[PDB]
């Protein structure tokens, strides 16, 4: 995406549905979000 | 068990609650008391008994979970897509063939006699009769102007152990669910009963299964080409507005 | 003599050396059971007694030397695939064998063999196909390219505000009867009195803003 | 290492028609190979292998989990 | 290698050999599912 | 060796007149082999 | 005549394709069929409940005595066998699991496989030489099967190759029946082509309320001579038939002994007249308790309660029967009701003897 | 999987080789570059007595005899000595000190168990007494599931001396409590091994291998494992492999309409019998090939 992009699909609106797939930008913002219940799933042993 | 070739510490399904453990390759402990002693304050102290109840929540801790929640359901459900939702005498006598309970009575039946679901979850629920009247987990205004609900499925009562009408489900019937059925029978008659009719009525679901059948497919998650228009067409109206 | 005996037999290059002088029958093809068929097959393979080697000084220069010597320059690519098979795994052991005696004219002769053993690990990977599928797009002649991905589509802004310029909020819900001679013909309900007025005998048929009034479907008909 | 000798589903004898389905089956590729090398076979987007009326004529049923082990069955003689 | 260094940490001698303990008659293995038992068992 | 095991693994000694555990080894000390 | 109508099919191969034509001919030399081939027979049933149908299937799969060839203990000769790939275990399962249709448990084989080439050579099931027994005057198992493989310059020496019985139930290599086939043909169904019915079973009728007693079963056996197919299936056919009657002349043997303390049954008084009757036998499946309680069920249409609850962990059957009759009279229903069962078997005894030439 | 060509050049530990592997019927591009590991097993997607529950799967008992998942398992002993202090070779009884209790002694040769017998817990497999008369240093074999010795040698090592190095396989099949997983992630647990007249039948005869519950997938939304079941269907009746790369476009409407052109439904269910009762299901059920894989985390060690 372009600098300073105005379209939402730039800032993680994924359009598509997993029945239909995603594309690489979706997959990428969604390995961004779930990456991060991996992370607090670790956190969430050792922290409590 | 008496198979040379199992080498796992198997448990009911509805067990896994009090210790938050799955069958993904969970590992847990065992050790049989020897002691006098200890093995006296086993039975009387730190029997699963003393924790149907939660004593964090003080709600009950187990229940049904995965397949005697939608099992229940089934069974309970008024009407099914081959007709109203009844069975012969044979296949009524079939659903307590596992319970490990006394049977019931079927000799006032003749074979080709029907018995819906409600006659055969109140067959059971006769031993230890409650009050119960709630909304099931299946009604839900999100879903209702889509759907056409059945008005004998949206209102769970029973009075007497008798389910009179209604569907057994997570509301009902599922693990954690403050007042429901297990949480009246375990304040009523015992934490132990309660965990017997957990497993009696998970046979009831079971069985019910055994020839009624569920399944998911990749056609269950499909729209239908006029709805994926619809969809897009919704989606289009956000980043129309954004 | 033992230990000599137990640092060969661990040597690969003497397993392979066995190998190649069991194909040809110089030794027995089961493995010795006794220690006289053990010195045999040491003499065979090494070439020389373990008692012998120890006095002398090379150790490569004796070591078993193929029985057949094939024409390898038929492995030029010029009954041939078998026999071409056989041609690999001679040279292979004899350029193997030129290796440890740091034989004169090596890396050339070895560039060659590399090649004609890729020439020959096509025609295998040929071999070793499960086969392949495309499922073609029938008004195309190659894979199918149709997809149920979203497609960006500037829609009407009338669908989001009516001719007045106030939102639409979709919340009227239009029911019409299956069957002609149910009535009334059509019911306007909310979602809190949908289950206590709508049964089977009626469908979802558009749904309604509360504030212009005008069906979902029948939304293009205001002015943009 | 091989096509098992009995389907490891339900148990029919693939194995008595496993050779022949190898060897033949290279034929057919060989067919519709067709200017590409061998190992970028699933990689050509343009091949419709189809391998129906080989096992047809093999005499094996038109069993999915049969035909589907007779297909998809690694040799180790082809890779080692 | 020190006498106060054996008590500190989690291998130390207090959480380890106080707090914890290794016993014997005691068993561990993967557990399964088996809607035949009853709640208050275990196979 | 008669019994090679009774699938139960003991780390002692029994009599063999009565079956009296006479005494029990698990390892070797090995302790004074570091002598002065 | 609850058996009729029953149809006959081998699995051949087609030489009329080319590229299996040139394989076969050039692997094996073979132009011809195969002396063993499978056959696909389907079979009706009438006036018969499909307890017994199910039985009957479940009996010709994995419940009938069937033959393999395994490996004797040492029979691998660790001496003589150089390959580092084929091992015990591979070639083991790999003889086990080879469908033969043996005459007796004499014959021993034995597989010598010395590889004086400079390529990997594979070892068919023709290079099995019978050691031991008769001389045989027709193959018991397919010369095409791959047994393995031998890198150059290795050997396979296996002696002691027999011939072992054995049930389905226990060990996989000695299931005998595969199924093809099995509808109800007294009850009607929908076209589930269409999107409406694709989610149901097809059937008109609910499970929970019909009772087929029209049945159509198709099984298909995996080795066959192809002279005597008819003497073959008609055999199996018959002693699947024996079988599940041995095993119900089993229960036979213990209602006959109720007076005496037996620890299979157990015998009770309930309140209201009632009487309860406990059948614990172990090592029992599926087939023997559906057939006894389609049965009493049958003899007694309003009993009060009927179960046989086969428990997967405890390896046994057990038979709950509970009526409003005294013991005498309740023993006198089993017994009717075992008669009723053995009756039924006999009839499908000559109902096979009857249909197939 | 197959973890090495050379393994039985090999003398490694805790390496498990299985026997059978097969190309998915529904392959990626990474399947170019390494050797698929695992087998398309026949998966049924249905509740069938609450066995499968919470994760669960139910298992073919006969595909399991079939040596489906089936390898065999290696462990080493590698045991070194004290230069002219300990030996190689059989203590006796008379001599020798503290013998440990319950032993078996007799099953050495030369101080090595000769290759190819069968060892259990309790038998010495590795003679070796130090001199002081002699104290025994012997090896026994602390493992409750019996071995074979696959391998004997005494190689010299870095320092130039004798230590012994010994292999022992063990013949490793699919067993309740061994994990599976498909290529989703959806890993379970092997729970229950019903009999092949026990599982549950199509009207064309076509039974599960597997049987996993149908609630693993709402929460966990594994969406390809399920389209892969739908495509790979239509590959095994049509007798294709197809390529299944992530990325690649896909119509799940028309793979759906692809099953029926081969004389299936769209959906892909099947009508199915109880093999217990032989009483068909009032549901089509959703049944074909998706590839499973065999995690290597066996109960036997655990
Ligand atoms: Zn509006
Ligand atoms: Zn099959």
């Amino acid at each position: 995406y372009p600098r300073f992009a105005l379209e939402a699909q730039a800032y993680g609106f994924i359009c598509n549905s997993y029945i239909a797939g995603l594309t690489s930008p979706e997959f990428i913002f969604g390995e961004m979000n779930g990456r991060f219940d991996l992370i607090n799933k670790a956190l969430s042993t050792s922290s409590t | 068990l008496e198979n040379p070739k199992i080498s796992t510490f198997q448990m009911n399904v509805s067990a896994c609650a009090w210790y938050n453990a799955d069958f993904d390759g969970d590992q847990m402990n065992l050790w049989v008391p020897w002691s006098v002693m200890s093995r006296v304050e086993a039975e009387l102290l730190c029997s699963v008994r003393n924790w149907f109840i939660s004593t964090k929540s003080s709600g009950p801790v187990n229940g049904q979970v995965q397949d005697s929640t939608v099992g229940s359901f089934l069974l309970t459900r008024t009407n099914t897509p081959m007709g109203k939702n009844v069975m012969n005498k044979l296949h009524a006598m079939g659903l307590f063939q596992t319970t490990q309970t006394d049977p019931p009575c079927f000799a006032n039946y003749s074979p080709t006699d029907l018995l819906d679901g409600k006659s055969v979850v109140s067959m059971l629920l006769r031993q230890t009769p409650i009050n119960y009247q709630r909304a099931p987990t299946w009604y839900s205004e999100v879903y209702a102007p889509y759907m056409h609900y059945n008005k004998q499925d949206i209102s769970t009562q029973i009075r007497n152990g008798e389910l009179i009408e209604g569907v057994l489900d997570k509301k009902a019937v599922g693990a954690g669910s403050s007042g429901g059925i297990y949480h009246l029978i375990s304040r009523r008659y015992g934490p132990q009963q309660a965990l017997k009719m957990i497993f009696a009525t998970q046979q009831l679901a079971l069985n019910y299964v055994r020839n009624a059948g569920f399944t998911v497919s990749t056609a269950d998650m499909l729209l239908t080409p006029e709805a994926h228009q619809e969809v897009q067409e919704i989606i289009n109206e956000l980043l129309l507005e954004s | 003599t033992k230990v000599l005996l137990t640092e060969i037999l661990l040597d690969p290059m003497y397993d392979y050396a066995a190998t190649v002088a069991r194909i040809d029958g110089s030794i027995p093809m089961h493995k010795p059971r006794t220690p006289k068929e053990a010195e045999y097959e040491f003499k065979t393979v090494i070439g020389r007694t373990p008692a012998e080697l120890l006095s002398q000084k090379e150790f490569y220069d004796k070591i078993y030397t193929s029985k057949y010597r094939p024409d390898f320059t038929q492995l030029t690519r010029l009954r041939d695939e078998e026999k071409t098979s056989t041609l690999i795994y001679l040279r292979a052991y004899e350029l193997f064998l030129k290796y440890l005696q740091n034989a004169p004219n090596f890396n050339s002769e070895l560039a060659e063999f590399k090649t004609y053993e890729n020439a020959y690990g096509e025609q295998k990977a040929l071999l070793a196909q499960q086969g392949f599928y495309n499922i073609f797009d029938p008004n195309t002649g190659r894979a199918d390219q149709r997809t149920r991905l979203f497609e960006y589509k500037r829609l009407p802004i009338s669908t989001l505000y009516d001719e007045r310029g106030l939102p639409h909020k979709w919340t009227i819900y239009v029911y019409k009867a299956v069957d002609s001679s149910q009535k009334p013909a059509e019911i306007e309900v909310t979602r809190k009195d949908v289950i206590k007025k709508i049964d089977n005998h009626y469908a979802l048929a558009d749904l309604r803003c509360s504030v212009c009034h005008v069906l979902q479907h029948e939304v293009g008909q205001l002015n943009i | 290492m091989l096509i098992p000798v009995v389907c490891f589903t339900c148990g029919f004898p693939i194995g008595t028609y496993a050779a022949i389905f190898d060897k033949a089956r290279t034929e057919y590729i060989k067919t519709k190979m067709g200017g590409t090398l061998p190992q970028n076979i699933p990689l050509d987007a343009s091949l419709q292998i189809e391998l129906k009326d080989l096992i047809t004529a093999l005499g094996i049923p038109m069993r999915v989990c049969c035909r589907t082990h007779l297909i998809t069955t690694l040799d180790y003689r082809k890779y080692y | 290698p020190s006498i106060m260094r054996r008590l500190p940490r989690k291998e130390g001698r207090i959480r380890k050999s106080l707090l914890g303990s290794q016993v014997w008659s005691i068993s561990r293995s993967t557990i399964c599912g088996n809607s035949d038992l009853h709640l208050d068992e275990v196979g | 060796k008669e019994k090679e095991n009774n699938q139960g693994l003991i780390y002692s000694y029994f009599c063999k007149i009565c079956g009296e555990e006479l005494a029990h080894f698990i390892q070797e000390d090995r302790t004074a082999d570091v002598g002065i | 005549k609850i058996f009729q109508n029953v149809e006959i099919k081998p699995f051949l191969i087609d030489f009329s394709n080319l590229f299996i034509k040139n394989a076969a001919k050039k692997l094996f030399q073979l132009e011809e069929q195969l002396p063993l081939v499978p056959v696909n027979v389907v079979m009706d049933f009438k006036g018969i409940s499909r307890a017994a149908v199910h039985g009957l299937s479940r009996v010709l799969q994995d419940e009938i005595p069937n033959y393999m060839l395994d490996i004797k203990p040492g029979g691998y000769k660790i001496e003589d066998s150089t390959d580092l790939f084929m091992t015990e275990q591979f070639i083991r399962n790999r003889i086990n699991f080879i469908p033969i249709y043996a005459k007796n448990e004499t014959l021993v084989f034995a597989l010598r496989s010395l590889n004086n080439s400079c390529e990997v050579k594979t070892i068919y099931s023709r290079d099995l030489i019978q050691v031991a027994g008769p001389k045989l005057k027709y193959p018991i198992f397919n010369p095409t099967f791959e047994i393995g493989f031998l890198q150059p310059g290795k050997s396979l020496i296996i002696e002691d190759i027999y011939i072992k019985k054995g049930i389905g139930r226990k060990h996989a290599a000695f299931n005998l029946a595969v199924k093809t086939h099995f509808s109800h043909l007294d009850i009607e169904q929908y076209p589930t082509d269409k999107k409406e019915y694709m989610a149901l079973s097809g059937y008109k009728q609910s499970s929970m309320t019909s009772d087929p007693r029209h049945h159509r079963l198709g099984l298909c056996f995996p080795a066959v001579p192809l002279p005597h197919i008819n003497q073959a299936v008609r055999t199996y056919l018959k002693n699947a038939c024996r079988i599940i009657i041995g095993r119900i002349q089993s229960i036979q043997k213990i209602y006959e002994n109720f007076e005496e303390p037996q620890p299979e049954l157990v015998l009770f008084s309930m309140d209201e007249e009632k009487t309860k009757a406990i059948i614990t036998i172990k090592d029992e499946t599926h087939t023997i308790g559906n057939l006894l309680k389609t049965y009493i069920y049958e003899m007694i249409p309003d009993i009060s309660f009927v179960g046989y609850q086969c428990v997967p962990h405890k390896q046994e059957m057990v038979l709950t029967i509970i009526h409003k009759a005294s013991q005498e009279d309740l023993i006198t229903l089993l017994e009717k009701s075992i008669q009723n069962i053995i009756q039924t078997f006999q009839i499908l005894e000559k109902n096979v003897d009857e249909l197939i030439a | 999987g197959w973890y090495c060509f050379s393994w039985p050049y090999r003398v490694d530990m805790n390496r498990f080789f299985q026997f059978y592997n097969e190309m998915p019927l529904v392959k990626t591009i990474a399947h170019n570059y390494v050797i698929p590991n695992g087998l398309n097993t026949i998966v049924a997607y249905m509740i069938y007595g609450g066995y499968n529950q919470e994760d669960s799967v139910i298992v073919s008992q006969s595909f399991i005899d079939r040596g489906g998942f089936a390898g065999t398992f290696y462990r080493e002993e590698k045991v070194e000595l004290e230069s002219d202090i300990e030996s190689f070779g059989k203590p006796d009884p008379l001599i020798t000190k503290n013998l440990k209790p319950g032993a078996n002694y007799e099953k050495l040769v030369d101080g090595f168990v000769p290759v190819g017998t069968v060892v259990k817990k309790g038998d010495i497999i590795i003679g070796k007494v130090a001199k002081i008369k002699y104290i025994d240093r012997s090896v026994m074999y602390g493992f409750d599931e019996p071995a074979v010795v696959d391998a004997v040698m005494r190689p010299h090592g870095p320092n130039d001396e004798i230590f012994g190095l010994m292999r022992l396989r063990y013949e490793r099949n699919l067993n309740i409590g061994d994990k599976m997983s498909s290529r989703s992630g959806n890993k379970g647990i092997a729970a229950l091994a019903l009999p092949t007249s026990d599982m549950p039948f199509t009207e064309d005869g076509l039974q599960p291998d597997l049987i996993v519950n149908p609630h693993s997938h709402p929460s966990r939304m594994t969406n390809g494992q399920m389209i892969e079941t739908t495509v790979g269907l239509a590959n095994a009746l049509q007798g294709v492999v197809t390529d299944g790369t992530a990325f690649l476009p896909i119509n799940v409407q028309l793979l759906s309409e692809r099953l029926a052109q081969e004389g299936l439904r769209f959906n892909g269910c099947q009508k199915m019998f109880n093999g217990q009762t032989g009483e068909y299901f009032d549901a089509a059920i959703f049944i074909g090939p998706t590839y499973h894989q065999r995690l290597q985390k066996f109960v036997l060690d655990d």
